[PDB]
RNA sequence: UCCCAAAAUGUAACGGAGGCGCCCAAAGGUCACCUCAAGACGGUUGGAAAUCGUCUGUAGAGCGCAAAGGUAGAAGGUGGCUUGACUGCGAGACUGACACGUCGAGCAGGGAGGAAACUCGGGCUUAGUGAACCGGUGGUACCGUGUGGAAGGGCCAUCG
RNA sequence: UCACAAGGCUAAAACCUUAUGAAACUCCGAAGGGGCACGCGUUUAGUCCGGGAGUGAGGCU
């Protein structure tokens, strides 16, 4: 969810991810393909849903965060007077870059986890199985 | 500057050659409380010491 | 002074003890540095006066007064004020108070069994600060006001500790078993 | 403490001075009060104190300081600049100075 | 319905450009008092022929040629040697 | 002062943060000397932090104030002597539409510190500012309405 | 420096492996740009002195 200290405000841009593209603390994994912003909520969303999935207890690496402020000035004013104030919290999430982990579940589960996971994000994904040794 | 001025203050150092000469900068009051007592050029003879004139 | 030649009788108990190549890659004793660490609560002139006095009396040499390293926490700190007071002896004079200490200071100690011999300076030298006051050659509770405490840090040229504690005891010294 | 040396050092203001710079070197009982041309990597004169040194120990700095200066003449330098060390102007190394700076 | 204001900036403001960096560059010829460098601190460090003023600005001293000396990175020189 | 500002300078917004309208007679000149933060072991008040010691230790500190650059061969901490926080100038550049503004070698008088080479025309630097006009004050003897004076102006300094 | 993902370890901090975000972070760091010299090679502009201006609401990709 959020920072706990931090700068303020902040801006806006995009190419593709830098790291990591890797499978790291698990044996399934969930990977972003669109140039997205991801606010709390949505992960929040995503968390919950595969949490309750596995039930007890599985294990869920939720490798991205929300570090970048989001504002929205207030209703109906015009432009100017100031910037708006943080209405909240987004997570760059370029392409390729692996979202989710999960590991102590069956492949099955781990598919299905993950689709529901999707349903709920703003983009589309695709899970995939180690072997991304480049280090470790 | 400005009337107020407690600390430092535009003091003017004239010389005792005499001349007519002066100079002219600032103290503090909180550290020299007394006077002002400086060495410097006089162009009207060569070099002669000043005190701080009001 | 005498103490010097008592040295000078320990380093071929050492070389014997040890067996060193040389008689130099012995340990000796360098310096021996008196601290009087009271300011903080104590912000009265007139009791860093008083340790002024009693540190010069006992030994015979001037003290510095360690001001305050301006490290100012939520407590009472501050910046430049006195809070410490150094005398640092070597050579001649700490022969001098250390002979004089050996002599007539933990002899004199209420309630005295020796000291910690549980390792200090681990690179191989030794310290060990020492309390009270009412237990002295020199100090007199007829010759003051209150009551105090002080420290005491010797640095001996050893290489471990058991060559530092060896250097100690032989010199002359108390280890409480 | 190595500072005092490389401080005085690049105080001593290598080429664009001009003079020659004159080192020493007192702490032992032995010395070497070189005169170096700074910026050409080349040392010109010179003047030791380890090849027969009567039997002064420090006593002798005014004689090495006259023996150097003695080589100064030859060599043609009327120029200087007094490279001290970490040693501070006081006694052993003002005698070798006070010699040769009337001896030149 | 609408709206009345309130907020407005605390912000805005900034200070008149401070025209720095070096202004003779190398290989450049260089008139006695010919400005080189303005800098904020020891950026670029005084060599042969170039002094410094209190703004640690180096100014060249007796005419010449411009060189620059990189001595790896935040230790550097600019001098002058004269041509021949 | 930093970011925006697109690796030369420059560049707008009721874009994003923060300081200034001083301070220092030593915090300046010079001369000489000293090296930081922090952790680990052991240490009378202590015992989170005090003061001492050993080991590590390139800056993880300090620089009167904002931040950026800078800096350990010192600008950082300490001491001696001191009044260059000086007159008469200014080769040559930076910079601005102008007015401003900034840096400055070198010559003279004449001094400061140093044994000396030397350095010093304020402060590590970048904010601590107000054009003219009319007037106050110290010097100056340029003009002074028939002439000689004096009122008054002018000049350099300087205060509002 | 600020922020941050799983674990170790320890009384939490520091520290260890794994892992990552940054306009106001930087061990590094391009393409490009800017100054200067030549012209080794093409082409035509330039600069200064003086007369007359107009312009100082810009617009899109
Ligand atoms: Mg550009
Ligand atoms: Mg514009
Ligand atoms: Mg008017
Ligand atoms: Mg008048
Ligand atoms: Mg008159
Ligand atoms: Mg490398
Ligand atoms: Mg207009
Ligand atoms: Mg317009
Ligand atoms: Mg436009």
């Amino acid at each position: 969810k959020r920072t706990k200290f931090r700068k303020q405000f902040r801006g806006r841009m995009t190419g593709d991810a830098k790291g990591g593209d890797y499978v790291a603390f698990g044996d399934y994994g969930l990977i972003a393909m669109e140039p997205a912003w991801i606010k709390s909520n949505q992960i929040e969303a995503c968390r919950i849903v595969m949490s309750r999935h596995f039930r007890r207890g599985g294990k869920i690496y939720i490798r991205i965060f929300p570090d970048k402020p989001v504002t929205k000035k207030p209703a109906e004013t015009r432009m100017g007077k100031g910037k708006g104030a943080v209405e909240y919290w987004v997570s760059v999430v370029k392409p390729g870059r692996v979202m989710f982990e999960v590991a102590g579940v069956t492949e099955e589960q781990a598919k299905e986890a993950f689709r529901l996971a999707g349903h709920k994000l703003p983009i589309q994904t695709k899970m995939v199985k180690r072997e991304v040794y480049d280090e470790a | 500057a400005a009337a107020g001025a407690a600390p430092r203050i535009i003091v003017k150092m004239e010389s005792s050659a005499g001349t007519g000469f002066y100079y002219t900068t600032t103290k503090n009051r909180r550290n020299t409380q007394a006077k002002l007592e400086l060495k410097k050029y006089d162009p009207v003879a060569a070099h002669v010491v000043f005190a701080a004139a009001a | 002074q005498l103490k010097t030649k008592y040295n000078d009788q320990v380093r071929p108990a050492l070389m014997q003890q040890f067996g060193y190549s040389s008689v130099m890659a012995v340990p000796r004793i360098e310096k021996i540095v008196v601290n009087e660490g009271l300011g903080s609560s104590k912000e009265d002139s007139k009791a860093i006066d008083k340790a002024a006095k009693e540190l010069a009396l006992i030994t015979l040499q001037k003290p510095i007064i360690t001001k305050a390293k301006k490290s100012i926490s939520n407590f009472k700190l501050r910046q430049g004020m006195p809070v410490g007071i150094k005398v640092t002896l070597r050579g001649e004079r700490m022969y001098v108070f250390l002979e004089k200490l050996i002599n007539i200071g933990l002899p004199r100690i209420r309630d005295f069994r020796g000291i910690n011999p549980n390792a200090f300076d681990g690179r191989g030298n030794y310290n060990l600060g020492i309390k009270e006051q009412l237990i002295f050659p020199e100090i007199t509770y007829d010759m003051v006001d209150k009551t105090r405490g002080m420290d005491i840090t010797i640095v001996t040229t050893a290489k471990t500790d058991e060559e530092a504690r060896a250097l100690l005891q032989s010199m002359g010294l108390p280890f409480r078993k | 403490r190595r500072k005092l040396r490389t401080r005085r050092k690049v105080r001593t203001t290598t080429a664009a001075s001009g003079k020659l710079r004159l080192s020493v070197y007192r702490s032992s009982k032995h010395i070497y009060a070189q005169i170096i041309d700074d910026s050409r990597g080349q040392t010109l004169a010179a003047a030791s104190s380890a090849a027969l040194k009567s039997g002064n120990k420090t006593d002798t700095a005014a004689a090495v300081g006259k023996a150097l200066a003695a080589a100064a003449a030859e060599k043609g330098i009327k120029q200087v600049v007094f490279d001290r060390g970490s040693y501070k102007y006081h006694g052993r190394v003002k005698a070798l100075a006070d010699a040769a700076r009337e001896g030149g | 319905a609408h709206k009345k204001g309130v907020g407005s900036s605390k912000n805005g403001r900034d200070s008149n450009p401070k025209y720095l960096g070096v202004k003779k560059f190398g290989g450049e010829v260089v008139k006695a008092g010919n400005i080189l460098v303005r800098q904020r601190g020891t950026k670029f460090k005084a060599g042969q022929g170039v002094g410094m003023g209190r703004d640690h600005t180096l100014f060249a001293l007796s005419d010449g040629k411009v060189v620059f000396i990189n001595k790896g990175k935040g230790a550097r020189f600019i001098s002058i040697e004269a041509a021949q």
